[PDB]
C-alpha cells in the first residue's frame, strides 16, 4: 500500500511510482537520504490476526 | 512531567535539526502540525537503555 504522497490523488487514479519520499525540507537525492521513507509498505496479514 | 501551554509549539527548528536520530509521530504529521492547535502539551523526558 502507498503511505505517503505529494498530494491527494484524484478519484480513480492509480499510482505505481516507487520513488522515495521526503518528509522534510531537506532534499532527498539518490535512492535514500535523511528521513527518507519508501512510500510502499507491506501488509502484515497472518491467520492469527 | 512538564506542562507546556500558552505558547507557540514551533517545530521547524526541531525537525530540521539533524542532531536527532529517531522521530516518529503515530497520531499526527509534522507537515500538518503547524496548522494544528493544541490545548496543553506535556513533555516527559527520561534516559533509558
Amino acid at each position: 500500500y502507498r503511505l505517503f504522497r505529494k498530494s491527494n490523488l484524484k478519484p480513480f487514479e492509480r499510482d505505481i511510482s516507487t520513488e522515495i519520499y521526503q518528509a522534510g525540507s531537506t532534499p532527498c537525492n539518490g535512492v535514500e537520504g535523511f528521513n527518507c521513507y519508501f512510500p510502499l509498505q507491506s501488509y502484515g496479514f497472518q491467520p492469527t490476526n | 512531567r512538564k506542562r507546556i501551554s500558552n505558547c507557540v509549539a514551533d517545530y521547524s527548528v526541531l525537525y530540521n535539526s539533524a542532531s536527532f536520530s529517531t522521530f516518529k509521530c503515530y497520531g499526527v504529521s509534522p507537515t500538518k502540525l503547524n496548522d494544528l492547535c493544541f490545548t496543553n502539551v506535556y513533555a516527559d523526558s527520561f534516559v533509558i537503555r
